[PDB]
């Protein structure tokens, strides 16, 4: 019996759900890009410790 | 009475002391080790060096004549202190090292003596002096690939790469007259000089300007130097401060007096009237720090600078402080303003008024270039008291308040956390 609510809601669960996802991903990259661009380099030290 | 300033093709400012017991006399080229070039750095500091390598100085002691020399980043000196009554003892001694002499100060034997003794200098430096190396890198990643980066001593990199050839190639650019000041402090009136100057003739490299690069620029970021076999842990951070001759420069200033200086040793301190005092103390998060706002001609740095033996929690470290510097936007008492103007004062007077006729110098010729006068005490002070609350509460806004920042550092720092935390600091969760 549910039935055509059952898709009415299931329709906005996706379309809020969706929109959350792609929205979380782009959050992340934002949160990470000091970490993600971070950059190392190496510089050997003179032997004396 | 109210500082000299007189020219006639070269450009000669005075200030008097009836009191000093000495003078000196120098020049300021108003180009420093922000107008060198990535592989030429140290080139100044290179050229502070031969100027008071024996051979010079020497000539010089038995004249009576000290000599006196920095580099900075908008501005380079050029200064000669003795006593006042050899004040043309002063002046031929600079005109001979100036414009008669070039390659007797620049041997192959000479020079060979000195950048193999300003390579010995920027190698005890980047290697035992972590608070200034620690110091010089926040500008290097605070204003990466821009001017105000190259560290003023100049790297061991571009110092090993350097002959005689490029001392000239900055000097005959940007050791002009249209970009130089003589200066006269201690103990000399304006007209003994300003007649000993116009008594010389002569003219090097007349009409000509020193050139120009991309104007300096800021950008949040970091540095990290790790090392975990230093006893302490160093750190500097900041955000984008004000220029010298930015309407904020007294209401910036006024802020790092408020949270200023700590050392966690001398009872004195720890009585201190700052509130971020009241955290820190607690577990001794540290053994001393520091503020400011360093100000230069196209940009500026406002942050603070600290030590520490304690590695496990600089992380509260860090925060107590940038927390604190929330309340200049928020919440700063009218009454914590008030101990700020007036200790600025007690500061920036040791600062201006010493009895030392060479800080004087640098001093006037800086100034003296960039806004082409000096400021007097008194009128910094009209300034420094009209300054409100809200005067602090819109600076902080602007400048403190969620924007970027620029950390770096070295020794034990694992505990100094990530660049998304710190960062996140600069502002609070609000409904």
């Amino acid at each position: 019996p549910e039935h055509d609510e059952r898709k009415r809601l299931g329709l906005k669960t996706v379309i809020i759900l969706s929109s959350l996802y792609l929205l979380s991903i782009w959050v992340k990259k934002f949160k990470w890009a000091g970490i993600k661009t971070r950059k190392f380099v190496f510089n050997p030290p003179k032997p004396r410790k | 009475a109210e500082v000299t300033q007189l020219s006639n093709g070269i450009v000669v400012a005075t200030e008097h002391n009836p009191s000093a017991h000495t003078a000196s006399v120098g020049v300021v080229f108003g180009s420093g080790a922000a107008n060198e070039n990535p592989y030429n750095n140290g080139v100044s500091n290179l050229w502070k060096n031969i100027f008071l390598s024996k051979e010079n100085s020497a000539v010089a002691a038995k004249e009576g004549l000290a000599l006196s020399s920095n580099i900075s980043r908008d501005f380079q000196s050029y200064i000669v202190s003795s006593l006042p009554g050899s004040t043309d003892k002063s002046l031929d001694f600079l005109n001979q090292s100036f414009i008669q002499q070039k390659a007797n100060l620049l041997s192959s034997s000479n020079f060979e003596a000195t950048k193999k003794s300003v390579l010995k200098q920027v190698q005890d430096f980047e290697d035992n002096d972590h608070p200034n190396r620690v110091l010089e890198h926040l500008h290097s990643t605070a204003f990466q690939n821009t001017p105000l980066s190259l560290p003023t001593r100049g790297t061991l990199e571009s110092l090993e790469n350097l002959v005689v050839a490029d001392l000239e190639s900055f000097a005959n650019n940007h050791f002009l007259n249209s970009n130089a000041v003589v200066v006269g402090t201690g103990n000399i009136k304006h007209e003994d000089l300003v007649n000993s100057i116009e008594s010389k003739n002569l003219s090097l490299q007349t009409g000509t300007k020193p050139v120009l690069k991309k104007k300096a620029a800021f950008l949040g970021s970091e540095v990290r130097l790790r090392d975990d076999t230093l006893p302490k842990a160093w750190i500097s951070l900041a955000v984008e401060g004000e220029p010298v001759n930015s309407p904020n420069y007294f209401v910036a200033k006024l802020a790092a007096q408020i949270f200023g200086s700590y050392n966690a040793f001398e009872p004195a301190s720890r009585l201190q009237g700052i509130k971020l005092l009241d955290n820190i103390q607690e577990y001794q998060l540290c053994d001393n720090f520091n503020h400011f706002s360093l100000s230069y001609k196209d940009s500026g740095l406002w942050g603070f600078s600290t030590a520490t033996r304690n590695v496990t929690m600089i992380d509260d470290l860090i925060h107590f402080t940038l927390k604190q510097w929330n309340r200049l936007t928020i919440s700063v008492t009218d009454t914590e303003v008030e101990r700020a103007k007036s200790l600025l004062k007690l500061q920036l007077g040791q600062l201006y008024e010493s009895g030392n006729p060479v800080n004087d110098a640098n001093l006037l010729g800086a100034e003296v270039l960039i806004k082409g006068s000096k400021l007097s005490l008194g009128e910094a002070f009209k300034k420094i008291d009209a300054i409100t609350v809200k005067d602090v509460k819109a600076w902080a806004g602007k400048r403190l308040w969620d924007q970027d920042i620029a950390i770096a550092g070295t020794g034990q720092i694992e505990g100094l956390l990530d660049y998304m935390r710190i960062r996140s600091d600069m502002s609070m969760m609000r409904w």
